[PDB]
């Protein structure tokens, strides 16, 4: 009966800097019954917050927040490269128990540019029939990007697979595969393999291109 | 308090429809009926102490009926 | 300590069975209700419901009732996550928890990640990629490792047996007729290439293949 | 965990002849049992405790109206129908609406009209049942070693030298062996469900607070209530109301929060808190205390050398004690710390006996403080530290002399009768004959008479005792006290008991 | 409602500090005392009905100081 | 017409700034320094007292209870003067008439 969405879905802050989700409730006076939930993908989540004053016991004290009723607040004042991951919420008074649209963390650094490399199908796969170009796309921030694959100066969104991670570890940065399969004798009817990345950074999108007559 | 003690009746003029007037009739008995429910075992030696006392039959009743009425918040 | 341990990850196919088992410590097993909360594939966590333990009474949420249970056992502490006519798009990963009643709970389930497909055993297709004269930038040789329609799994994905983690960044895989398809490149200086090996060794144990491919000049 | 600054501290004299005790206890009060071989002993409950608990139902206190609808009809038609009666979300109610020619209708006098708003909880109260074995006790349990003003309030540190320990005992497990250490083992074997009664009552949510409710009371309760899954309530037309129907209007307007009447009806209701596990203050819990193995260390000791000297100054504990706080200065030690308490100085016969049985120095090292307690007589007395020249004393006064503490006995052991139920006679412990009698002619006495009327509030039972005592003056011979049974006693105490 | 039929009084085990403890002296007696001031003309006729009727005396004051406390709230 | 103000009542409140200032026993009265804003609702009472918790004796205490008074919802009463009262009188004479 109650719908639960948690903003900014995604935050980009240097640590340090104070973070307060604007949250909500719509079944109203929940009390105060709201928690918090920080998930690395892949992972289990950890209460941050239970009765909205209180952490739990292996959460440091650097995680706040306050409401009542309809809006709740988690106060990050100083965030951290731990505090890294995907916030999650969840309600009690009445039932079913549900959670909120997530929100990520995101640690804030300069915008950086991907360094794009299209590599031509291995000789290995033509023997094998397909023949898939791969695009690597890495260290480059903020997660917004686009990849385009122009084949003879014509964009083909067929046999397209984008591989891309999270937010680094070291740099921080985020990193993209992208891959066009085709087959061996679609490979040799068209000439220029090109993938270019459109980027907040680079106003134009980054080409890199190769034709099989080229080496 | 709040609770207790209410503007019923106004009781001046007033033929209208007023806030609570329906409802004026189930403050007392069942509250009082939900009290001696929860207390029966009080119900058995109450109307007891009418009869005790006064051997003039017909108004060792008013006794019971009125005093039944006393226990229910006092 | 209270460590809530489940069942590991679970291959499944679509029209089977399959009993999600939580293990529990810590605590007396018939003390807390158990919390199972589904994530989805878009990452969304979708409440499942909670069992009554005592009693073993299953709560369900509606969405997830008459396909799915919840049993237990007591004396080792082991609650179970029962379901039935398995869906593909039941694949997942599944949670349970360590009942606080209505503020919750304090311990989060290991998780259990299920995985309903149709596919066959596969090793991947494990290419060496070299760089054109466009893929030099910058005084490096970017090079990259394409790992092709394998199933299960994971596969481990090194270059020179992990002796250059430098640019190396192991992209993941998603579904493509239930095979997985993943990418892994390395960034290594122009200097470095084809003057030093540079080979991208996939290790697939789910399939038991390790695959050695080394990229070479054009 | 200990009896150290307690609100309420209580005692226990031993007369051994068992190693075996059945003591009640209660999360504000701490025993404190003295015996000889046994040490003295803290016993009292931390808070009780509560696993899982069920949904029982909830309550919507607070409503607001929307969406009202009201469908006009002529009179002579009948019952008004409105299409709003299918959902539950909407109130609908029959009614009327007096017609003219003016109005929408040809006739006069009468009319039909059915109102109709969806019903909206802005806020709701939620009860809990609680479940016999998920009921958990901490209870502390401290023996009195050499103790400081830090370890002594401290329960870690007691626990390094073993003379504390906790534990939780329940349904499942009601037994529970702990061991002291160095002054062997005891055994607790406790009653966890019936210590309580599990099933008596409930626990309702009101607010963020959650309050103690009797759970015959929680369903008497009128105010529009909750199934515990989802959807269809019931007498939700309470939180709302009605008004005159002028053409198609009428106004549904709803009550506002009622979280205050809630509060309001919470009068004996006690304030529990929650984390992950429900914290209850005032404790009832039937232990069973085995002494067997705890015994005395030490026989071959002697006394200590050296000066001594007062880490705290001396103070009476409110409970008839006396308790001090000593650091050693002699480098003799581990030593047997002398002490007494007598009534003059030039007699040397104890007259107090030590609350803290064997007062020891742990360690050769020297301004080793010592906390150790004794109890002294009535009258003026002296707390003696020492023999020889080197003794340091104090001159102590205790008012409190047997003709009142008589009394303390007596009174307070009828408040020990009173709100204990038929539990009172387990201070009869180590009993039969008499205490196992005493206790079975009030079993049936409490499980019949002063249960069957009971129920009364404060003044309900209070006045009428008054009016019971004159059935006493109207009697015969023989028959006097027929009358009087009940008024004297279990009625007019208990009223005397709580004031206010 | 939740005006009347309180918890009060709980009654098992519970040394502590209630919800409301000392203002539960203060419910019936002044409410029915802010009542019979409301109502003296009330009092005046009301204890004149001890001593009509039984004749024998300290009884009938049983009567009145019961009957007094009647008439507040019913 | 013109209704005046007499007075109002707050009937929903909440509890702000819970502050409680500890005393050790035979000290008497305990002050806090709340006491001095009206906005503080302050009031006396008792610790009882060990040498476990803060003071040197026993089953006693003093301690001055303090907490800012904030009102979520009050109510609000009106006083009606005889001039500013006036009564609309619908007056009618029956003619020719229509049901309109």
């Amino acid at each position: 009966d109650i719908v639960l969405t948690q903003s900014p879905a995604s935050l980009a802050v240097s640590l340090g800097q104070r973070a307060t989700i604007s949250c909500r409730a719509s079944q109203s006076v929940s009390t105060s019954y709201m928690h918090w939930y920080q998930q690395k993908p892949g992972q289990p989540p950890r209460l941050l917050i239970y009765l909205v004053s209180n952490l739990e016991s292996g959460v440091p004290s650097r995680f706040s927040g306050s409401g009542s009723g309809t809006d709740f607040t988690l106060n990050i004042h100083p965030v951290e490269a731990e505090d890294e991951a995907t916030y999650y919420c969840q309600h009690i008074r009445e039932l079913t128990r549900s959670e909120a649209g997530p929100s990520w963390l995101e640690i804030k650094r300069a915008d950086a540019a991907p360094t794009v490399s299209i590599f031509p199908p291995s000789s290995e796969q033509l023997t094998s029939g397909g023949a898939s170009v791969v695009c690597f796309l890495n260290n480059f921030y903020p997660k917004d990007i686009n990849v385009k694959w122009k084949i003879d100066g014509s964009e083909r969104q067929n046999g397209v697979l984008n591989s891309w991670t999270d937010q680094d570890s070291k740099d921080s940065t985020y990193s993209m595969s992208s891959t066009l399969t085709l087959t061996k004798d679609e490979y040799e009817r068209h000439n220029s393999y090109t993938c270019e990345a459109t980027h907040k950074t680079s106003t134009s999108p980054i080409v890199k291109s190769f034709n099989r007559n080229e080496c | 308090s709040v609770s207790v003690q209410t503007h019923g009746e106004s009781s001046l003029v007033n033929k209208t429809e007023t806030w609570l007037d329906s409802t004026k009739a189930t403050r007392y008995l069942m509250k009082t009926e939900n009290w001696i429910i929860r207390n029966p075992g009080y119900a058995f030696l109450a109307a007891v102490l009418g009869w005790m006392l006064g051997s003039n039959n017909g108004q060792r009743v008013v006794f019971t009926i009125l005093l039944l009425l006393v226990a229910p918040a006092y | 300590q209270v460590q809530l341990m489940e069942s590991g990850p679970e291959l499944k196919k679509p029209g089977e069975t399959v009993k999600i088992s939580c293990t529990t410590s810590g605590y007396t097993f018939t003390d807390y209700a158990m919390h199972w909360v589904k994530q989805a594939p878009g990452k969304g966590l979708e409440w499942m419901g909670w069992i009554n333990t005592a009693t073993g009474e299953p709560t369900y949420a509606y969405d997830f009732k008459e396909r799915f249970g919840f049993s237990l056992e007591t004396s080792a502490s082991t609650a179970f996550l029962q379901i039935s006519n398995l869906k593909i798009e039941d694949t997942a990963t599944y949670f349970c928890a360590s009942d606080g009643r209505y503020w919750y709970f304090g311990v989060w389930g290991a998780g259990t990640s299920v995985t309903v497909s149709s596919p066959k055993t596969t090793p991947p297709s494990v290419y060496p990629l070299a760089p054109v004269c466009g893929d030099t930038t910058g005084s490096m040789v970017t090079l990259g490792c394409l790992v092709k329609g394998y199933f299960p799994e994971p596969v481990t994905v090194t270059w020179n047996s992990g002796s250059l983690s430098s640019g190396v960044h192991t992209f993941p895989a998603v579904l493509q007729s239930d095979l997985y398809t993943l990418s892994s490149s390395v960034t290594v200086p122009s200097s470095t290439w084809p003057s030093e090996t540079v080979t991208c060794n996939v290790a697939h144990p789910a399939s038991s293949t390790k695959v050695d491919k080394k990229i070479v000049p054009r | 965990f200990n009896c150290l600054g307690m609100g309420n501290r209580d005692f226990i004299e031993g007369a051994s002849g068992a190693t075996w005790v059945d003591l009640v206890l209660e999360g504000d009060s701490c025993l404190t049992i003295m015996a000889n071989d046994k040490p003295t002993l803290d016993v009292r409950m931390i808070n009780i405790e509560a696993s899982q608990l069920a949904e029982v139902r909830s309550y919507c206190y607070h409503a607001s109206v929307t969406d009202i609808s009201t469908v006009a009809r002529c009179p002579m038609t009948g019952e008004a129908h409105n299409e709003k009666r299918a959902d539950s979300s909407y109130v609908c109610k029959q009614g009327f609406t007096d017609r003219g020619w003016g109005n929408g209708c040809g006739l006069f006098g009468k009319g039909s009209i059915d109102t109709c708003a969806k019903f909206s909880c802005t806020s709701k109260a939620i009860g809990r049942t609680i479940q016999p074995e998920n009921i958990k006790y901490e209870v502390g349990i401290f023996v009195h070693g050499t103790t400081t003003s830090e370890n002594h309030g401290n329960y870690s540190a007691q626990v390094g030298a073993s003379q504390a320990a906790k534990f939780t005992v329940t349904p499942n497990a009601p037994s529970i062996t702990l061991k002291l250490g160095d002054y062997g083992e005891v055994t607790l074997d406790c009653e966890p469900r019936s210590g309580l009664n599990t099933e008596a009552f409930y626990v309702m949510t009101v607010g963020s607070k959650s309050f103690l409710v009797h759970r015959e009371w929680f369903h008497d309760l009128a105010l529009p209530w909750t199934p515990p899954s989802s959807t269809a309530w019931r007498n939700r037309e309470l939180l709302m109301e009605f008004e005159e129907a002028h053409a198609t209007k009428q106004s549904v307007v709803a009550l506002g929060s009622q979280e205050g009447g809630l509060h309001q009806a919470l009068a004996g209701a006690i304030v529990v808190e929650y984390s992950s596990s429900v914290k209850l203050t005032s404790g009832h819990l039937k232990c069973r205390l085995k002494m067997d193995k705890l015994a005395l260390k030490g026989t071959t000791y002697g006394m200590c050398t050296g000066k001594f000297s007062f880490a705290k100054n001396p103070a009476d504990t409110g409970h008839g004690t006396v308790v001090i706080e000593l650091s050693y200065s002699g480098s003799d030690g581990p030593c047997k710390i002398p002490i007494v308490s007598v009534a003059s100085l030039n007699d040397m016969t104890p007259v107090g006996r030590l609350v803290t049985v064997n007062p020891f120095v742990a360690t050769s090292s020297a301004n080793s403080k010592v906390l150790v307690e004794m109890e002294p007589p009535f009258g003026d007395s002296y707390i003696v530290v020492g023999r020889g020249d080197k003794q340091i004393n104090h001159h102590w006064h205790k008012a409190g002399s047997t003709l009142g503490k008589a009394f303390l006995t007596t009174l307070k052991g009828a408040q020990r009768l009173a709100a204990l139920g038929d539990t009172a006679w387990d201070f009869g412990s180590i009993g039969g004959v008499f205490n196992s009698i005493g206790k079975a002619v009030h079993q049936v006495f409490g499980g019949a008479f002063r249960t069957l009327f009971g129920g009364m509030s404060w003044i309900t039972q209070g006045l009428m005792g008054a009016l019971l005592l004159w059935m006493g003056v109207n009697a015969r011979d023989r028959s006097i006290a027929l009358a009087f049974l009940a008024t004297g006693g279990v009625l007019l105490f208990l009223a005397t008991n709580v004031h206010a």
